[PDB]
RNA sequence: AUGUUACCGCAAUAGUAAUUGAACUUAGUACGAGAGGAACAGUUCAUUCGGAUAAUUGGUUUUUGCGGCUGUGCAUUGCCGCGAAGCUACCAUCCGCUGGAUUAUGGCUGAACGCCUCUAAGUCAGAAUCCAUGCUAGAACGCGGUGAU
RNA sequence: UGUACAACGGGGUAUUGUAAGCAGUAGAGUAGCCUUGUUGUUACGAUCUGCUGAGAUUAAGCCUUUGUUGUCUGAUUUG
């Protein structure tokens, strides 16, 4: 079920694009073969969304959220946050953060229950992460390092960290989660592993140049195959 | 913002302070001028203060922060408080793995790896 | 090229667009006079640019149009010497600015113009009627004689100006009929340009070296701004009931009462000043000439300073009241 | 979008004025370059008296309105409704009528009162002789 | 200067015609055992050149525009706060990668000669060559049309 | 001898940043006066507040003008 993906000559997946159990958010630059090949993914069943966000194409690490809500920072322009009400059905909250940083996708990592954050996150965006997303939000590092989102990838079904995570602090952190932990390389020795792919409930989308090895790995902790 | 010998700051957590560009990769040659850095631009820097292992050693580094106004393409001019660039690899993957400060938009958008490890944008 | 001054002010049209005889009978070019420049927010529709469906600031030229009246035509015959005009025929009612133009002494002349052929009127017509259906059957091509109304513009010169144009629709013999109707009638450039429509200016570029001949091609229209508007700055997205004026007007030239054309970019010569705005040479189809623009907010403010508002209702909406 | 002045609170638009960004990601949009050098010389708008942080601080006009009720950034979107569409059309149009009927009205009661104290101070110039 | 004058024009002729690169896609395909990896098209920006331009950004001269400073008749625009207007600038923006026939040269298939060959048939690229198109100027002793006298 | 022109005047737009002058209990304090104070008050008091986006400039190459006021002419050349 797992498969590889190229977009615009980059093996990066969770840069440009944010994949949700209900929905999935795709850039509009450059090529619709990104897009055709969700398309040949997803289909009919969950909506994706051609976005910008404040006119990037990068969107995956400027928000997060889970099959019940969206988060979008401020720098969001009302007329890409209209198309996105417009765009994701009732089911799907979105909301403007007001805060310092805008990056999402590197700060807060989630799933439909369990969110980690960024430790040093205002009090606010910790509350509205629990509003929204109706997740359990805890301060955690994995392995020392402040971005959880790209260094750490969430679904339901479990969870990959970078290889430098200790597995005293795999344990630390999936007793958080209540879902396992694996070390793992993407993208052939990349350690960011959410931004080098994504993954929900049934579906995990990487890089041309994860390996073999790295696609069992994932394979076996996400359960790509039933 | 930055001509060729400009101080800059360092934004990751490698161990670095300050970066100093001894070149500008992919400008142009005309002469007298001086090869000019800007928000997403991968340049020759040298560190001059911080670890001794990153000092004496140039590396490619990409500017984050510029303090000289630009025009973006929408309506607005705008600056950082401060000069700052990020060290990596000519490959564009970085060596920090947090980096601190506000990133420009436009690198974010230019280099996939340093929004990947960036904290904050703009 | 050897850095000579421009004969006229007003330049020359030295090649118009090719003769397509099987569209309606329609003019090929136009003088208007250049008001100024703004700033105009759109969005950018192009796949294949990051800046797809991204907002665009861009610098518009607005050059005002007075709607433009026809009162000859000129056929030219081949000769294998060249183009030769065989006659030219005029209306019988001109304007005095149109007999002004060709005084020097106007103030003190007794404006003996064209009173003689005003008695070719008088008659039936049979002078007239012959050359009109001479040049029904001679003189392959057809130029008409257009001029401006000139007292509809901020311009103090009262003397308007005159101009030939090549007319690129079918039927010499329907084109010099659609000219007889057409005399001493309006032609608004809304028959003859429109939106997105790709143009080439020509025009004497500013004196100080300069006051130069210069076309500048490949411009796309974004504006075809009506007189009676008084939504000229207004888009669907800028919902405000304003001109295209700016605040305080357009510096040292006035206003737009009339219609207008905002096209892209830039243009040479100056405000005040008489420009050609001819259509294209050839169909460009570039992407960057087949682009359907849409705009989204007109800048309007001053350019007598630092402007900060768009209409004199919001500067009192938010300055309040005043002690004045 | 519009913005207001970080110096003068009045409505940026694109092309118009300078936008100053800080360690802490914090945009300062100022309307023009009078604004941007008052604030590179750690000014107080305070004590400029002709920018609005001093005429609200001062009583001027009027500051808090209930047609102020209307106009606030809202981060969670609202679905495509083209029938409210014009009905804020009509709202903002009436709620800005309103509003500066209320601000004139309400400098229409700062002159009455100089009558009063002209009167009582024009009774000290008559009756002490 | 060619009776005059005025406008609109024609064109004998003179010159003039944008440099270089990479971003998608065609593509991870043709190809190659793999390693790896095209190109014609179709889109997008960059360099450089040329011509314009002040909406904006920035610089600059004439400001003696507003407010303020420091004095001893002065400060080579006395200084400063905040600003015009003009000039100018890939420091700011826009527009312009015009088409054919050719020389030398580099080739293809291919006999004449069963090997062989850019040539004999045909044909691909390629000079500031020639023509077309456009632009700029217009014979000051080139011309035409038209007005009133 | 006219939507004619021009000197004013007016309106618009922009610049600078609260003009002069009035009032005070606002003013760090010093004397002064008693009704020795639970702000008792009178004089000096850089400054501050209200009158006050007030006041000043504004085309000399900004725009407009149902207001006023004056104006309109000589020398040379051609069939
Ligand atoms: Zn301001």
């Amino acid at each position: 079920m797992a498969t590889r993906t190229q977009f615009e000559n980059s093996n990066e997946i969770g840069v440009f694009s944010k994949l949700t159990n209900t929905y999935c958010l795709v850039a509009v630059g450059g090529s619709e073969n990104f897009y055709s090949a969700f398309e040949a993914e997803l289909g009919d069943a969950i909506p994706i969304v051609h976005t910008t966000i404040a006119g990037t194409r990068i969107i995956g690490r400027m928000t997060a959220g889970n099959r019940r809500g969206l988060l979008v920072p401020t720098q969001t322009t009302d007329q890409e946050l209209q198309h996105l009400r417009n765009s994701l059905p009732d089911s799907v909250k979105i909301q403007r953060v007001e805060e310092r940083l805008s990056a999402l996708g590197n700060v807060i990592c989630c799933n439909d229950y369990v969110a980690l954050v960024h430790p040093d996150i205002d009090r606010e965006t910790e509350e509205l992460i629990s509003d929204v997303l109706g997740v359990e939000v805890f301060r955690q590092t994995i392995s020392g390092n402040i971005l959880v989102g790209s260094y750490c990838s969430l679904s339901n079904q479990g969870g990959l960290v970078h290889p430098q995570t200790s597995v005293q602090d795999q344990e630390e952190l999936s007793s958080l989660l209540q879902v396992p932990l694996v070390a793992g390389t993407v993208n052939r020795g990349s350690s960011v592993v959410g931004a080098g792919m994504v993954v929900n409930d049934y579906l995990a989308v990487t890089g041309l140049d994860t390996t073999a090895p790295e696609l069992s790995v994932i394979e076996s902790i996400f359960r790509l195959q039933d | 913002g930055l001509p060729v010998g400009a101080i800059m700051n360092c934004a990751d957590n490698s161990g670095a302070r300050n970066l100093y560009i001894i070149a500008v990769k992919g400008s142009g040659s005309r002469l007298n001028r001086l090869p000019a850095a800007s928000l997403g631009d991968m340049v020759m820097a040298t560190v001059k203060k911080g670890k001794p292992e990153l000092r004496k050693k140039v590396m490619p580094a990409i500017v984050v922060r510029q303090a000289k106004s630009w025009r973006r393409r929408d309506g607005v001019f705008l600056y950082f408080e401060d000069n700052a660039g990020v060290i990596a690899n000519p490959k564009g993957e970085m060596k920090g793995s947090a980096i601190t400060g506000p990133v420009g938009k436009e690198c974010a958008d230019l280099w996939p790896r340093v929004a990947s490890n960036s904290g904050v944008v703009v | 090229l050897p850095r000579k001054r421009a004969a006229s002010i007003r330049a020359r049209v030295k090649a118009f667009p090719k003769d397509d005889r099987s569209k309606p009978v329609a003019l090929t070019s136009f003088l208007g006079y250049k008001a100024g420049m703004t700033t105009i927010v759109r969005d950018l529709d192009r796949p294949g640019s990051k800046f797809h469906k991204r907002e665009v600031v861009e610098a518009v030229t607005v050059v005002d149009t007075p709607p433009v009246v026809v009162v000859g035509v000129v056929g030219y015959v081949e000769t294998p010497r060249g183009l030769r005009s065989l006659t030219t025929v005029w209306a019988e009612h001109l304007s005095d600015e149109v007999k002004r133009r060709f005084y020097k002494n106007w103030y003190k002349s007794k404006k003996k113009a064209f009173t003689k052929y005003s008695a070719k009127y008088a008659q039936d017509g049979a002078g007239i009627e012959r050359e009109l259906a001479r040049i029904k059957k001679y003189a392959s091509v057809v130029r008409v004689l257009v001029h401006t109304q000139i007292r509809k513009t901020p311009l103090a010169q009262k003397k308007a100006h005159l101009a030939e144009i090549q007319l690129n629709g079918g039927s010499i013999s329907e084109k010099v009929d659609w000219a007889r109707e057409h005399f001493e009638k309006t032609v608004a450039v809304d028959s003859v340009f429109e939106q997105n429509e790709m143009i080439d200016a020509i025009a004497v570029t500013k004196g100080h070296r300069g006051y130069h001949s210069r076309t500048s091609i490949n411009h796309k229209i974004y504006r075809v701004g009506k007189g009676d508007d008084e939504a000229n700055g207004a888009t669907s997205f800028d919902r405000t009931k304003k001109t295209i004026t700016p605040m305080g007007g357009f510096v040292h030239y006035g206003e737009i009462k009339n219609d207008f054309i905002m096209v892209k970019g830039c243009i040479p010569g100056n405000r005040k000043r008489i420009v050609t705005l001819r259509k294209s040479l050839y169909t460009n189809t570039s992407r960057k000439a087949l682009e359907e623009v849409s705009l989204k907010w007109i800048d309007t403010a001053s350019k007598f300073g630092k402007g900060r508002f768009q209409t004199p209702a919001e500067k009192h909406a938010f300055m309040g009241t005043l002690k004045k | 979008r519009i913005y207001q002045c970080h110096f003068c609170s009045s409505p940026c638009y694109p092309g118009h004025g300078i936008m100053f960004v800080r360690n802490d990601a914090k945009e300062f949009r100022f309307c023009r370059s009078k604004c941007h050098k008052a604030f590179k010389q750690r000014r107080n708008p305070r004590k400029l008296k002709w920018t609005k942080a001093f005429r609200k601080a001062a009583g001027k006009e009027l500051a808090v309105d209930s047609t102020l009720t209307f106009a606030q950034r809202r981060n969670v979107p609202v679905r495509y409704n083209r029938e409210l569409v014009a009905t804020t059309l009509k709202a903002m149009a009436r709620i800005e009528e309103i509003r500066q009927k209320r601000e004139r009205a309400f400098y229409k009661n700062r002159m009455r009162g100089n009558k009063e104290k002209d009167f009582l101070r024009d009774k000290k110039l008559v009756e002490s002789n």
